[PDB]
Parts: structure tokens; sequence; C-alpha cells
């Protein structure tokens, strides 16, 4: 996901 | 020092590490007692929590309830009572001694909810959800009232930011951020609240803001040299540190560090391993 990499 | 715990690199991570802006060197400590990213840190009592998060790992995605101690002169993590529900990527803030929990996620299910931790009960309770369902929430403490900042409400990233009075046990929308953020470093520098970096739902930010309780106004101030969203964010000796993240390619071991009074942002350290998603705390 874009946001956390995770 | 300032204290990293948990965080994501291919996997939750139970590192616990702690670095010293004086002579820069980094402390490898106690293994948190469940990896965790997506985790928040705060210390009451000079205590380090650890609050919340999931374990990511080659096995499973589970969403954390957890809530664990450590002990800085025990080096040691013990287990407190678990909260209600998971809270992956929560926030949370510390008024008078007590812990609240705010946001998150368990599942695909995005909460508005909020609790309160008590220490030397060790309790939780459920208070007032907030008006706005919030994962990746940034939360802070200004005037012993309890800021909500930003986040996402598993469709819309937000700019919006409400206010928490403990003594109404009630909840008010405030003057919304120029720059919608989710996953941004939230603390209170000065006396200001300050939101840095985050993503937009397009690119993670190297924008830092800050908000002015007396004149309900949010205004920009040095930006970050990079771009960073799910980073940690502590303040030590009157400056800001961000801590890791992710900036969409890699995962960042660079801490920054922002002069309040220059207005100035400088590399400082590198993390013994880029990562993101931690709980960050000083004590």
């Amino acid at each position: 996901d874009p946001e956390t990499g995770e | 020092l300032i204290y990293t715990a948990g965080g994501y690199f291919r996997q939750s991570l139970s590192y616990l590490e702690a670095y010293n802006p004086s002579d820069g060197t980094w402390l490898r400590l106690a293994d948190l007692q469940v990896p965790r990213s997506g985790l928040a840190g705060c210390v009451v009592g000079g205590l380090l929590y650890a609050v919340g998060g999931r374990n990511n790992s080659p096995d499973g995605n589970t969403d954390s309830s957890a809530l664990d101690c450590y002990n800085p002169m025990t080096n040691q993590w013990s287990p407190c009572a678990p909260m209600s529900v998971p809270r992956n990527r929560i926030g949370v803030g510390v008024i008078d001694g007590h812990i609240y929990a705010v946001g998150g996620s368990h599942g695909c299910i995005h909460h508005n909810s909020v609790e309160r931790y008590e220490p030397e009960r060790d309790e939780w309770h459920l208070v007032a959800p907030m008006l706005t369902r919030r994962i990746g929430v940034g939360v802070a403490v200004l005037n012993r009232l309890l800021y909500a900042v930003g986040g996402f409400d598993g469709t819309n990233r937000l700019n919006s930011a409400e206010c928490y009075y403990p003594e109404r046990n009630e909840w008010r929308m405030i003057t919304a951020m120029n720059t919608i953020r989710s996953g941004a470093g939230v603390c209170v520098l000065h006396n200001c609240i300050y939101a840095a970096g985050g993503y937009d739902g397009q690119d993670q930010l190297n924008s830092v803001e800050r908000y002015d309780v007396e004149t309900e106004t949010w205004t920009f101030v040095a930006p970050m040299k990079h771009r960073r969203s799910a980073l940690g964010i502590t303040v030590h000796q009157g400056r800001i540190y961000v801590l890791g993240g992710y900036d969409g390619h890699t995962f960042l071991d660079s801490v920054e560090c922002y002069d309040p009074d220059t207005d100035t942002w400088s590399e400082v350290t590198r993390m013994t391993s880029g990562r993101s998603g931690v709980g960050v705390a000083v004590t």
C-alpha cells in the first residue's frame, strides 16, 4: 500500500 | 533518549532501540514481546508503553489489542490489560497520567472508537467516539485537551481535526489542516500541534504545518528534506525528530531534526535499518 509500505 | 519500538521492514518487528542525540549512538534493548507495526508509543510515569498495531508476518496479519509496558531500568517488557478491540494504525495521547487509544483498524473496520487506560488500575474504559472514523490518525495533547488529526476513514484521507474535552467527555470538529495527511507525524512542539509528512492519497509529503490554538490557525513551516509517511515522531529538548517511514519506494532509515528557532531541518542520523510504522517516545 502507498502509505505504510506494509 | 528517543526510543523506537516495533516497525516494519518486510515483516513487523520486535525491535526496541534508543538514540542519544547528544552522543549520537544507538542502544539495542529488549525485544517487544509481539512483533508490531502500526503501533503507538507513549511514556507515563517514566514507563514506555506500546499500544495496538498488528503482527504482519509470513504466517499471519493479526491486528493487536495488546498494551505492553517497558521499564527502562529493568530492561523488561510486561503485559498490561488489552483493549476492547484491535487497533492497527492507532493514535495515542497522554493526559493526566492516562493513555487514550484512538481510532485504528481491525480488518475492514475503521474505528471511530476511543478508550482510556488507567495505569495504576490497569483497566480500559470506553469513552465518547470521534465524529470521524480514522486510522493512521495523529494524536496530540495541548492544554490537557486531546486532538485527533488527519488519518483515513476507509474511503477518504483527511485534513480534518477534532478535539476531545475530557471533562465534558465530548468531541468537537476544529479547523482543518491545509494538507490532507494520513500516516503523518503529529506532536506538540513549543505550543502548537505539528503535523509532519504523511500521505495524501497521491504522494508522501515532506511538508509540515502547525496549529495555534489561540488563533485556530494552521501555518506551514520548514519542510523536511525527505517525504515520508508512517513515520515516528517525537520532540527532544525542544526540537522535532522524525524517524524512518516510507516514501513510496524505500523504507527510510533517515532521521531528521527540525530546529524551530531557525525553521530548518537537518539529517542527524540513520537508524540501524530502514523501517516504517514505529512507536516512538522519549524517557
